[PDB]
């Protein structure tokens, strides 16, 4: 399970073994975590522009 | 008779199907009679047997493993080792809990899956509303 | 067409008087703006060690503990020395610590005028206390807190308990014939329909400083294409 | 080095395993000192999966084997994450901090700092693969009593760190770590609010000079 | 049983419903969900652990001029959905319906 | 395009000038070195403008009856997380090329910076022109979205 | 005769040509133009290019008599193979309002040229409509299941358009209009958006009042319209289903891509407004100088 291989948590609360084939993630909402870092990425060189103005 | 009950999908026990063919067909040769082919008369039950689970994957979605136990007319850890070879086959998916609440038979659906069909229950809806309304001007000339 | 100096000054005595009415929330808001509006300059200096001070204290009114690096980026650590020290008291869930801060520097507490918000933080040592024991315990005896935070009676534990989550604090509640404290936090709110709410929000937070770059953009523009340098 | 002496144990991490492909024995410390740090940084910044592949695909690190007594404790300790039996982890945890960490020059000022964060890595992969667990199996399988567990655990929970709670009536461990989307979400609005944030500072500021 | 789903907004029977409604055991109940799919009368999936039936099909049968009724009061409901709403609409967003 | 001859005693006489009589100017041509060599020696053209009734103009238009089942119909939501997917991918290499240009950009002479920092097809203008033309298309799936929700329910 | 029948798209030009030809022969005030259609059949889709006017009186006291000038119409077929040698008779338009009981007589003739079965399409001359303000229908003869006898009844085929590459840019060259019946802008597909929920409200309004006609105005029981209304009810959505809570979770996802889209916007237009100011900047200079 910490291979990540089949799926599945290991249960001794009461001694089963949940088995799993379950989607899990989401493609489109991973990638919406690179396009925020990306325009955290271009508001750092923005903001050195800015600091020829003040 | 004979292949009219697999052909389609019915109610069916192994002790109903027995006892019509027994009289009929250990009076013929091949897959009956004898001390090596009552061997395949047992091998006939499992594939009732099976041919229940098949049916009751399509129609029941969840039926409960206790149930399952008085139509299959079997223990309930006979009932379980039959849905394991019929998931071997991969004819169905079905994931069975050991201590008797359900067995469910389907795979369980991607998202994406349940979302495509709720749209294209909206979109039929659409399409015969429309065709009824040019129908009912038809109608009132016709009268 | 007021000066920056002036609108730093305005949201920070805003600050002050909320915090007094017992507002934290809108207090927060707008102490952070009274800051990012005033210079760094040792010119500015006096200035921001009020508004640190009232910062600080803000948050251990909320239950939200300011950061360590806070005091430590700055080097403005030996004036905020005394809310450094309430910072780790509330934290850990020690009055003993806490009561020992509030002796060690009440007369520098007191010169501020910020004293009086201080005492009210006696209370949030107890309540962050039963925060943290219902976050590591899903379930919890009534005991087991009295021995952690130095209190009385379980009966008292009771107490403190129904009337935190008035506030929703502790977000827990208490049985009283099955003798614990279950939390009802189990989060998975994706499955639920609370991030609809917040996504919309943040659109209009966008929309709101898109209109701001609008009317500024254009006025001082029109100034110098106006007037003659031609 | 220099890396291991400051918090960035990401960036020694990668460095100190490209020291075992190529050393230089001028005005630098020993072979055996360069292979320890590798292996403290390895347990710090990798888990299992990681740290398995980084150990098997370094052969430098093998021919060296432990010849000294700080490289033993480090070395041994490492076998037993990510083989997924803690029973020797926790005296191993003890005879790491004493015969690397408060001798070196470079990891005496982290030598608290390692020990806390360990204890929450070794505990978190037992609690990923597991949706339950008791208390006193749990106890069993670091080599600990129930009691003393509990401390540690009270520390790592609230700051949330660790996304666990602990049934003390029933006993068990419950995990409320969250393996779906909803953790992808916990990811992108602390993100987002400090996006907000950014733009809200630098945009009011132009406008007013 | 076609016919109690069909008159009903809602396209699932608990089976005790179904129990009162033909007169049968609990035993019988479930096959007469079964013989009915396999006749091809009703469609969907049938839970034995929420103890529903639940229709996605209804095979076409008879009109009269109760059932006539029974489908017209459906439609002035569902007619009264739309029509509220498409205003909320038109008072939103006036400014563009260019 | 249509034409007429002129006369044959016409040409000779120069009488060119009397074809431009009649109009205010809308001359424009189509075609050059065929078109020119006939138009001076043979014939003079004369320009189409096209008629249509209101009628028309809506049987022209109408090439769809998606007009009235525009928001009660979309598109399957599959092929919207492949578009939305891709523009995010590109975003975030349009963000790149757009940083490399504002390494600088206060030196005189806009298009001169494009050249040497790359700023050339403009990234700036083109990572707004995918915000845009993708914050069009997620406001036609909610407008059907909605409408069926109240309608229907 | 074919009975291959499905759909009926119509050129752009089959609709204009009729509607002039209607008032050329100077039929009109309640008052039919007649004319043949010409295209493709014996297809699923029927395939109308063209269509001529024939010379037609119609007697208004009664529909019922009228003139068709048979002979003309083989005439008229020599010449449409000339301009195209795929036109062949396949019915014949009427110019509406709407369908009538006289047409059943009319569309008797018209069975001597046709290989398919003879198209009546409707041109409204008026222009009525939601969508394209054509109705279709054709003539089929089937038992009726309620107890009486065969009958020759007018089902309707849906309207719609396709069109060769020379038409349908003719069609944008004439027009210039630019439409707020497609999509186009988001502005512009608002404006479909309220229509479109308007035009389901108008729909399921009519159903209404057409089920209590059966029994409040006599109209027969139509067994046709009614297994349809029962097929919307089957596929009708329900609530309180995981299927229904899934869209909520999609709604989430889609609106935070649109949340970082903006977002995203709003980075640009902070630049801009960094770079005029440093247009700024230098403005002060050139003031001061002067």
């Amino acid at each position: 399970i910490l291979d990540k291989i089949f799926y599945g948590v290991l249960d001794q609360g009461n001694g089963w073994l949940y088995v799993y084939e379950t989607p899990n993630q989401d493609a489109t909402y991973d990638s919406a975590l690179e396009l925020v870092g990306q325009l955290n990425k271009v508001v750092d060189q923005l903001f050195e522009k800015a600091s020829v103005l003040y | 008779s004979l292949v009219k009950l697999f052909t389609t999908n019915e109610l069916m026990r192994w002790p109903i199907v027995q006892k019509t063919y027994e009289p009929v067909l250990n009076e013929d040769d091949l897959a009956f009679g004898g001390e090596a082919n009552k061997h395949h008369w047992e091998d006939l039950q499992k594939r009732v047997i099976e041919h229940n689970l098949r049916v009751i994957s399509e129609y029941y979605s969840r039926i409960t493993l206790l149930r399952l136990n008085e139509l299959l007319d079997l223990t309930e850890s006979q009932t379980e080792t039959y849905i394991s070879d019929l998931v071997n086959q991969g004819i169905i998916y079905a994931k069975v809990n050991r201590p008797a609440k359900i067995v469910n038979f389907e795979k369980p659906k991607n998202s994406s899956q349940l979302l495509n069909e709720w749209s294209h229950n909206v979109d039929e809806l659409l399409e015969h509303i429309e065709t009824i309304g040019h129908l009912i001007t038809k109608e009132e000339i016709m009268h | 067409d007021v000066s920056s100096s002036l609108e730093a000054r305005y949201f920070f005595y805003l600050s002050k008087i909320n915090a007094i009415q017992l507002d934290y929330s809108t207090a927060n808001e707008y102490i952070i703006a009274a800051i990012r509006k005033a210079p760094h300059n040792s010119k500015s200096l006096g200035f921001l060690q009020q508004s640190n001070k009232l910062h600080c204290c803000i948050q251990l009114l909320m239950g939200d503990i300011p950061e360590l690096s806070f005091f430590h980026q700055s080097n403005m650590q030996k004036s905020l020395l005394p809310y450094y020290h309430l910072t780790k008291a509330v934290k850990l869930g020690d009055l003993k610590k806490f009561t020992s801060t509030i002796t060690k520097y009440k007369q520098l507490l007191l010169k501020d005028d910020t004293y009086q918000l201080c005492v009210r933080l006696r209370s949030n040592v107890i309540k962050t206390g039963i925060r943290i024991i219902s976050l590591t315990y899903k379930k919890i005896s009534l005991r087991d807190i009295c021995l952690k935070l130095n209190l009385d009676s379980e009966q008292t534990v009771e107490y403190m308990v129904s009337r935190a989550i008035r506030d929703g604090v502790i977000e827990a509640k208490i049985n009283h014939e099955d003798g614990f404290i279950e939390t009802t936090e189990l989060l998975n709110i994706y499955d639920s329909e609370d991030p609809q709410q917040v996504f919309d929000e943040r659109i209009k937070f966008a929309n709101q400083l898109h209109d701001e770059y609008l009317v500024s953009m254009r006025y001082p523009e029109d100034k110098k294409t106006q007037q003659n340098e031609k | 080095i220099h890396c291991l002496a400051v918090r960035n144990f990401k960036e020694a991490a990668k460095l100190l395993v490209d020291s075992l492909a190529t050393f230089t024995s001028i005005e630098l410390t020993s072979y055996e000192s360069i292979a320890t740090y590798a292996s403290v940084t390895g347990l710090f910044t990798l888990e299992r999966t990681d740290l398995k592949s980084k150990v098997i695909d370094s052969p430098e690190l093998l021919s060296l084997i432990s010849t000294t007594a700080a490289l033993q404790s480090i070395s041994s300790l490492t076998i037993s994450l990510y083989a997924s039996d803690y029973a020797s982890y926790f005296p191993y945890l003890l005879e790491t901090y004493a015969n690397v960490l408060i001798p070196c020059k470079y990891l005496n000022r982290h030598a608290d700092f390692f020990v806390r964060e360990m204890r929450r890595k070794v505990y978190a992969q037992l609690l990923e693969s597991y949706k339950t667990l008791s208390l006193k199996s749990m106890a069993s399988a670091f080599g600990v009593s129930v009691a003393f567990l509990d401390n540690d655990l009270g520390k790592f929970i609230p700051n949330k760190q660790l996304n666990c709670v602990i049934d003390r009536v029933n006993g068990i461990v419950e995990t409320n770590r969250p393996d779906n989307k909803n953790a992808q979400y916990h990811l992108l609005v602390k993100q987002g609010d400090g996006l907000l944030t950014k733009l809200q500072k630098y945009g009011a500021a132009v406008r007013l000079t | 049983l076609i016919e109690t789903v069909f008159v009903k907004n809602i396209r699932m029977l608990s089976f005790e419903d179904i129990s009162k409604a033909t007169h049968l055991p609990k035993d019988n109940v479930e096959h007469l969900v079964m013989r009915a799919i396999s006749l091809g009368l009703l469609k969907g999936s049938i839970d034995q652990v929420n103890e529903l039936v639940t229709i996605s099909w209804v095979q076409p049968r008879i009109i009269s001029g109760d059932q006539i009724t029974k489908m017209k009061d459906r439609l002035v409901e569902w007619n009264d959905q739309v029509e509220k709403l498409g205003k909320k609409m038109e008072a939103r967003g006036q400014s563009i319906w260019v | 395009d249509a034409f007429r001859l002129i006369d044959t005693g016409a040409l000779i006489n120069n009488l060119e000038p009397r074809q431009t009589t009649s109009n205010t100017g809308l001359l424009n041509k189509a075609n050059i070195q065929a078109l020119i060599h006939g138009l001076n020696r043979h014939y003079y053209s004369l320009n189409i403008d096209y008629h249509k009734t209101a009628k028309e103009t809506k049987m022209l238009m109408n090439l769809h009856k998606e007009q009235w089942q525009s928001g009660l119909k979309m598109y399957d939501y599959e092929e919207k997380e492949e578009s939305n997917l891709a523009a995010t991918k590109s975003m975030v290499k349009i963000a790149e090329q757009y940083s490399k240009r504002i390494e600088e950009e206060k030196e005189l002479t806009e298009e001169e910076l494009k050249t040497r920092y790359v700023g050339r097809q403009d990234p700036k203008k083109h990572l707004s022109e995918t915000a845009d033309e993708t914050l069009e298309n997620n406001i036609v799936s909610v407008l059907t979205a909605g409408v069926n929700s109240v309608a229907i329910k | 005769m074919s009975l291959q029948h499905e759909k009926v798209t119509i050129a752009p030009l089959v609709l204009l040509s009729a509607l002039d030809h209607y008032e050329r022969t100077q039929t009109k005030e309640n008052k039919r133009c007649v004319g043949v259609i010409l295209g493709d059949a014996n297809s699923s889709t029927i395939r109308v290019t063209n269509s001529f006017a024939l010379p037609f009186e119609e007697d208004e006291k009664n529909s019922d008599v009228w003139f068709l000038d048979h002979n003309y119409i083989e005439n008229m077929n020599e010449m449409c193979k000339k301009i195209n040698a795929k036109e062949k008779l396949i019915g014949w338009y009427h110019s509406g309002p709407k369908l009538r009981a006289s047409d059943l007589k009319i569309n008797e003739l018209f069975k001597k040229y046709t290989q398919n079965n003879p198209l009546l399409l409707i041109v409204d001359v008026k222009q009525q409509g939601v969508g394209l303000p054509t109705d279709a229908y054709v003539a089929i003869e089937q038992v009726k299941d309620d107890g009486t006898s065969t009958e020759k009844t007018f089902l309707h085929l849906p309207c719609t358009i396709e069109a060769e590459e020379a038409e349908e840019i003719g069609v944008e060259h004439l027009l210039r209009d630019v439409r707020d019946q497609a999509a186009g802008g988001l502005s512009i597909r608002l404006t479909n958006q309220l229509k479109s929920l308007k035009g389901l409200q108008s729909k399921l309004k009519d159903v209404v009042e057409y089920l209590d006609k059966v029994i409040n105005k006599e109209l027969p029981i139509n067994h046709t319209i009614l297994g349809k209304l029962q097929d919307v009810f089957n596929l009708l959505p329900n609530l309180g289903t995981p299927d229904d809570d899934e869209i909520d979770v999609e709604n989430h996802d889609r609106i935070n891509i649109s949340n970082n889209l903006q977002k995203a916007l709003t980075v640009k237009t902070n630049d801009e407004l960094m770079v005029i100011y440093i247009s700024n900047l230098v403005r002060s200079i050139i003031a001061f100088d002067d």
